[PDB]
């Protein structure tokens, strides 16, 4: 239940995703768990909404996470590898344009099971969530924010 | 199936990280199933 970046494992054990604990609400992304229940020590995590459209879930609550790229800085992502400690990547995102808007992406290509990682912008804030993207062959990944 | 999580670290902002990457600009669209793909 404690504020921060956690690993989401399944069962020997592996690594399938990464996923942000804020406000009490566990965020991460909808391809890493398929909306399953979740073990936290003792604890139980249920899904509370979901969307695969936008390949999110959250659990115990609503989405909380609402920063957004602003356009022109450079941010991080704080990748969540498997067998890896927490690291910061910095980067400046390039652009998904769609006819619905735009969206940052960044052009950064880390193990699958670092999906759900979050970006930051400058002040700490989760932009959004890392692993849901395209192939131009090097991947780039939206960064995938929800609504509060 | 037996999935969990364990704490991995705080969310925070490193002022010494390691800085890499592009920033390509894309014209995409994202279908039904959350996929995205290029378009031209």
């Amino acid at each position: 239940t404690t504020d921060g970046v956690y690993r989401v494992m399944t069962r020997g054990s592996t690594q399938v995703g990464v996923g942000v604990m804020q406000e009490g609400v566990f965020h991460t992304m909808w391809h890493v768990t398929k909306g399953a229940a979740l073990r936290s020590g003792e604890g139980r995590l249920d899904p509370y909404w979901g969307d695969v459209k936008q390949d999110l879930v959250s659990y115990c609550g609503p989405w909380k996470l609402d920063a957004a790229w602003d356009g022109l800085s450079e941010v991080q992502l704080l990748a969540v590898p498997p067998g890896e400690r927490a690291k910061n990547i910095q980067t400046l995102p390039g652009i998904f344009k769609t006819k619905d808007g735009d969206i940052g992406a960044v052009a950064l290509d880390y193990p699958a099971g670092t999906s759900g990682s979050p970006i930051l912008d400058k002040s700490g804030r989760v932009i959004g969530l890392y692993g849901n993207g395209v192939v131009i062959g090097s991947y780039v990944s939206a960064i995938t924010q929800g609504k509060r | 199936v037996d999935m969990y999580i364990e704490r991995a670290g705080d969310i925070t902002w490193e002022k010494d990280a390691e800085v890499t990457g592009n920033s390509p600009r894309l014209d995409v669209a994202l279908d039904e199933s959350g996929d995205f793909s290029l378009v031209e």
